[PDB]
């Protein structure tokens, strides 16, 4: 009798679907044909950010668009000054297996995590010099593919094990957990206003959660192999996904559906991570063929290359003044663009 | 037994399916005002003088 | 005459060699000014010591074949001096590269040491000099006529000078490459034998992959070796010029193909 | 957090005495070093620095050559060995830590004083020397420097510090605008390059002391004459 | 790095330098391994010098002045193609194997293989240990080798049903720069952390050897 619900099942996605055709009545590259394409971008690099001793598998720009973290294999966190390319810290981790990072909003905290299933928050502004791990956040069953702050007690990390969570620091239990993955979460991204987030997972979707009550608004269905990247257009009504199907998207959370696709001929390998502009029109990815391909945001055309790593592009930042952009690398180097 | 989930999945899909939804091309319209709007401070769109960049 | 015939062909040889070892040398200074991990290799920086240091003594041979018996007393002793330095740097840099395949092959763990590549240069550089200080002082180079068995000159360098007892040559040129070729037959066999020990252990006995690599080495090393032999104990003339144009022409080339062929993704 | 100092005493002059302050509470080995000497009746001065690491080290002109600072980092000990002793040494010594980095917040904590009785440079002008107040009534202090101390790289260098009847120093303000870690926010720090001002909004009680000016642009740094509050 | 500050925070960066390459150049001395294969086949207890010290379990046994790190991934129970790249850089990859069942023979012959033609391990070397090689050699005379591998055709003993097994395992290789060390360990009577350095030893020699250009 379960074919019933099934049946009832599918001809709510097929009334999902004709809704969604129904809305669909022009097309993203179709309206901004008429607009003037941006020329050749031509960023070279300003600083080499060197000093760890393996991969580097995460960075993240602080709020005041000077400081950034590095997360590297070689257990180390190193805290940098971007305009002097000093290192404000360096912080060594209790696992060396970490695959993600994030710097408070307010630069008094740095979280990190990765294959011990843990997300531990660490102290910068300690009364003692040195900086202490401040809590371990353990109730994931499943090494963590991100982490975000969203005030000084509040975190949400997403992991391997299918579920994402939003934790009370200070406290240290789950509050909310947002289930309903089917493949394991590789990434999450928060609206500009800290009242949504979205999560793309291995099994080819992405998801719109509401934080403070814990459910799943809309499910977007575009790509055909897993998502390791997501972001969210500036203005938070949009966001766009990357995959490992060298193709990334660009969804609309109030159209409900895809509004147009950046890919190639000559791009075989995965995305492995994206980032928009100050204001939405560049569209930035890291690839696994070592370049990162800048995009033109509006009409799908690629406007230039930061070809400047030996080794896979792992992560990728633009500054939250819209600045720089910061890329890290399997090479064990950072660079800064402009 | 398995009625479990597939009623869940039946209600969350219910849940999911009745909102209010928009044109496309009314999207396509914000996103362009919005990117069309703001070009005034995008310093890797429109590259600032080489005495405002602080990497230079 | 036969002066012009050895003139021509050892400039020839030692210019065909000379462009190929200088194109690995700018080989090297575009991969250290392009990639990042080039400036933390010590293998590349040793072939390529090695490179500059036997396009430097093709450089000094030419000089002394081309301005050879001309000049004062002074001349010929400054361009003995500088020959002789070259010649004891290839030799010691084909014997740190032995020291380095030993620290490879035999003692395969912990052989970090800081500052390893200036203490490389210390040695390669400066034990050479000091052996050109030491045969100088007592002013043993000079003018080196190559006489034929017509009783009559056909070559003339500037060399260790006809003294009628000719010890300081002998004991450094021909003697400081024999200790060089027994250090790195030494290298090698200790090589052979941990190669061939440790494959009667890991029971992948006779099918193992390195002792087919080992050979290949140890065959490659013999041929230089031996080839730098003969080239130093057989006098030069009319005849056995040839064979060592092509050895230097050899010499370079092969450098140059390895050169390329391993650090050129 | 604590730093106690030990050494006091009566000196004859030309003699010699070794001051040792022991740091306990803190990651010691980071933190940069001074001495801050007072005298019986007048303002603070500083004296050494010592860097963290020991890689760097500056004395004042006037101590020059007869102090030597050092620090032992395994024992948590700061030494302060004084060399030919004069009658213008009997002060009260001061210990300072100071960590330097993006941000940081240097002069932050003082220790609390051993007294020892003994038988160019920026010019900081605390123009005025007193002023009588009531709890309640806003009020302002200035400073003038000799140099303009706002950096090319947008910093201005300049301290602000509070002693209580007393007691040690504390730090208020740092970079001339940044309030301290555990200072209430009636205290807030204005001005420009060679002109600086700290007005304490909402006066209250256990602000009666005296507040000096320092600052930190290049060495020897130069304290203030010192403006004091009153009631 | 004008400002008095500027050279204080400069000489504090130039500290963490040389502490980084301090922390470089001391665990760059360490032997790092990677422990699979199914469950219940005795990757716990290969070598019972081991100290130990849910996500990667790391055992750090020492012999001949050496250090081995021992990383045990199973347990993880997620996308093995999402967090593998992280032990690219192992030197090599032991694999232990549990002679005396019958039934997670497939199961661990098809992990093997899985593992083996890896993209980011095509060119790291396998030390496959056959545990248990007592009780297989003892019930191999009741349960034949043909319950499992109905293509048997040998003399149905413990020598050669062994040799046809381990043949069956390396038969997965495919790839060049890549041998695969076998042993059979017995767990009571065998003391296997000497198998493990010297097949070590040999996959450095054969890096250091294709470094020099030699194939
Ligand atoms: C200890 C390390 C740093 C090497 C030092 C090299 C030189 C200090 C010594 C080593 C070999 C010595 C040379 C060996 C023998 C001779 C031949 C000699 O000429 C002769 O006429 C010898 C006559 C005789 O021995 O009866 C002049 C000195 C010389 C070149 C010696 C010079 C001094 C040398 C170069
Ligand atoms: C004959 C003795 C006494 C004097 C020899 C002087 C000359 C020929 C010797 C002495 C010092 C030697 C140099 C020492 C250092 C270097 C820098 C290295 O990167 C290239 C080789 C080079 C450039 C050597 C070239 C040869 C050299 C210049
Ligand atoms: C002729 C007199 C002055 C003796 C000269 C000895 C020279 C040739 C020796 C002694 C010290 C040696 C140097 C020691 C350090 C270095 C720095 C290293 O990065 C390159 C090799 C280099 C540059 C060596 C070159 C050869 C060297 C300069
Ligand atoms: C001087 C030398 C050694 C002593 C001798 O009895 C005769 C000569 C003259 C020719 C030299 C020879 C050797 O040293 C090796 C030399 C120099 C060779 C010509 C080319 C040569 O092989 C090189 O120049 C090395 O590249
Ligand atoms: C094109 C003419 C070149 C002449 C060659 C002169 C001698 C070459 C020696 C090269 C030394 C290379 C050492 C590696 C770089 C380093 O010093 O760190
Ligand atoms: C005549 C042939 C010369 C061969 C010389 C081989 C020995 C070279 C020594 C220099 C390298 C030493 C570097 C590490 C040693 C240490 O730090 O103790
Ligand atoms: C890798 O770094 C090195 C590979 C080659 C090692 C060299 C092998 C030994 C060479 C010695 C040759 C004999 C000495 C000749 C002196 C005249």
């Amino acid at each position: 009798e379960l074919d019933q619900l099934r049946q009832e099942a599918e001809q709510l996605k097929n009334q999902i679907r004709d809704a969604r055709k129904a809305c669909a009545d022009a097309t993203l590259s179709q309206i901004t044909n008429n607009i003037d394409p941006v020329g050749r971008i031509q960023m070279r690099t300003r600083r080499t950010l060197r000093g760890h001793l393996a991969k580097i598998y995460a960075m993240h720009w602080g709020t005041d668009s000077r400081l950034l973290v590095s997360a590297s294999q070689d257990g180390k966190l190193i805290i940098w000054d971007s305009y002097t390319t000093n290192k404000v810290h360096a912080i060594p981790l209790r696992s060396s297996w970490v695959m993600t990072c994030a710097y408070a909003p307010s630069g008094n905290y740095v979280a990190c995590g990765g294959l011990d299933n843990i997300c531990s928050i660490y102290n910068l502004k300690t009364r003692e010099g040195n900086v202490r791990v401040s809590r371990e956040l353990a109730g994931h069953t499943g090494y963590l593919s991100c982490c975000r702050f969203l005030d000084d007690n509040q975190i949400v990390t997403s992991s391997g094990d299918t579920t994402c969570a939003l934790w009370d620091i200070e406290t240290g239990q789950q509050t909310t957990t947002f289930t309903g993955h089917t493949g394991d979460v590789m990434s999450l991204s928060l609206a500009p206003d800290t009242r949504l987030f979205v999560s793309g997972a291995c099994d080819a979707s992405a998801k719109l959660w509401d934080v403070r009550e814990g459910m799943c608004r809309q499910t977007f269905t575009g790509h055909e192999s897993d998502i390791n990247a997501i972001c969210f257009f500036p203005n938070g009504n949009a966001f766009a996904t990357g995959s490992d199907d060298a193709t990334c998207r660009l969804f609309d959370l109030r159209a409900d559906q895809e509004l147009m696709t950046y890919s190639h001929d000559n791009i075989i390998c995965g995305i492995t991570s994206v980032s928009f502009s100050k204001s939405g029109r560049l569209l930035l990815a890291g690839y696994d063929d070592f370049n990162c391909n800048v995009w033109d945001a509006l009409k799908a055309d690629r406007a230039g290359v930061l070809a400047g790593h030996d080794n896979r592009v792992s992560c990728l930042g633009v500054t939250d003044d819209g600045m720089a952009v910061a890329t890290g690398s399997w090479d064990s180097f950072l660079k800064i663009w402009n | 037994a398995s009625i479990a989930q597939a009623r869940k999945l039946v209600e969350q899909l219910k849940m999911e399916a009745n909102i209010d939804r928009i044109k496309v091309s009314k999207a396509a319209a914000d996103l362009m005002a919005y990117c069309e709007a703001h070009a005034k401070e995008d310093p890797l769109l429109t590259p600032v003088p080489a005495s405002e960049n602080p990497f230079r | 005459s036969t002066v012009h015939i050895l003139t021509r062909i050892s400039q020839a040889g030692c210019g065909v060699s000379m462009i190929f070892l200088a194109f690995t040398i700018i080989l090297y200074a575009f991969l250290r000014l392009s990639r990042e991990r080039f400036k933390s290799e010590d293998a590349p920086k040793i072939h390529v010591a090695l490179g500059g240091s036997l396009f430097l003594l093709n450089l000094a041979f030419l000089v002394n074949v081309g301005s050879g018996s001309k000049g004062s007393d002074a001349a010929c002793w400054a361009r003995g001096a500088v020959f002789h330095y070259f010649l004891l740097c290839a030799f010691t840099w084909m014997g740190l590269e032995a020291f380095h395949l030993y620290l490879l092959a035999v003692r395969v763990f912990n052989t970090y040491f800081g500052h390893y590549f200036l203490k490389l240069s210390l040695v390669g550089w400066g034990l050479p000099a000091l052996m050109v200080i030491g045969t100088g002082s007592a002013n043993s180079y000079g003018l080196y006529t190559i006489r034929d068995r017509e009783n009559r000159t056909s070559l003339e360098l500037c060399w260790f000078r006809e003294g009628t007892t000719m010890y300081a040559l002998y004991i450094t040129v021909h003697g400081y490459f024999l200790i060089t070729f027994l250090f790195g037959m030494v290298v090698l066999a200790l090589v052979v034998w941990k190669i061939f020990t440790l494959s009667r252990a890991t029971a992948v006995k006779e099918r193992g992959k390195n002792r087919k690599k080992v050979l290949t080495l140890l065959g490659l090393s013999s041929l230089v070796g031996v080839t730098w032999g003969l080239a130093i104990f057989t006098p030069l003339g009319l005849s056995t010029v040839y064979i060592f144009a092509l050895f230097n022409s050899l010499q370079g080339v092969f450098i140059c193909c390895w050169f390329t062929i391993l650090y050129l993704p | 957090v604590q730093l106690v100092e030990s050494g006091g005493g009566l000196v004859q002059p030309g003699g010699s005495r070794k001051l040792s302050c022991s740091a306990s509470g803190f990651a010691f080995s980071s933190f940069g070093m001074h001495w801050v000497r007072q005298a019986p009746e007048k303002g603070l001065e500083w004296v050494a620095y010592i860097s963290s690491g020991s890689g760097t080290i500056y004395y004042a002109d006037t101590v020059k050559g007869r102090f030597t600072i050092s620090r032992d980092d395994p024992k948590n000990t700061l030494f302060l060995q004084m060399t030919s002793l004069r009658s213008e040494d009997t002060a009260m010594y001061y210990c300072v830590r100071s960590i330097y980095y993006y941000g940081s917040s240097p002069f932050d904590f003082w220790g609390q004083g051993t007294t020892l009785t003994v038988s160019s440079d920026i010019v900081m002008t605390q123009a005025t020397s007193s002023v009588p107040v009531t709890p309640g009534e806003s009020v302002s202090i200035s400073c003038r420097s000799s140099k303009s101390l706002l950096h090319s790289n947008g910093n201005t260098y300049l301290y602000w510090f509070l002693q209580r009847p007393g007691q040690s120093p504390q730090l208020l303000i740092y970079r001339m605008s940044n309030l301290a870690s555990g200072v209430p926010d009636r205290f807030s720090g204005s001005g420009s390059g060679t002109a600086f001002t700290l007005t304490i909004s909402r006066l209250e009680a256990e602000d009666v002391g005296v507040y000096y000016c320092m600052q930190h642009l290049e060495y020897p740094l130069t304290f203030g004459a010192g403006t004091k509050l009153e009631l | 790095t004008l400002s008095a500050e500027e050279r204080a925070a400069l000489e504090r960066s130039k500290a963490i330098e040389k502490n980084l390459k301090e922390d470089g150049i001391s665990a760059a001395k360490d032997v790092k391994l990677l422990l699979l294969g199914a469950d219940n086949s005795g990757k716990s207890t290969i070598v019972k010098q081991m100290k130990i010290i849910t996500g990667i379990v790391e055992t750090h046994f020492t012999f001949k002045n050496l250090h081995f790190r021992l990383f045990d991934v199973g347990g993880q129970r997620s996308e093995r193609k999402k967090w593998i790249h992280c032990f690219e850089d192992v030197t090599a990859i032991i694999f232990c194997v549990d002679l005396s069942d019958y039934n997670r023979m497939h199961e661990s012959l098809m992990l093997f293989d899985s593992i083996c033609n890896n993209k980011f391990f095509i060119d790291t070397s396998i030390i496959l240990f056959l545990n248990k090689k007592d009780l297989f050699g003892e019930k191999i005379k009741k349960s034949p080798l043909t319950i499992c591998f109905p293509e048997y055709t040998g003399p149905n003993t413990y020598e050669d049903a062994a040799a046809y097994i381990q043949a069956q395992f390396e038969s997965k290789n495919r790839s060049p720069n890549k041998e695969i060390y076998c042993h059979m360990t017995c767990a009571t009577d065998t003391n296997n952390a000497q198998v493990i350095f010297d097949a070590v030893t040999d996959i450095i020699i054969a890096n250091n050897l294709r470094g020099c250009g030699l194939y």
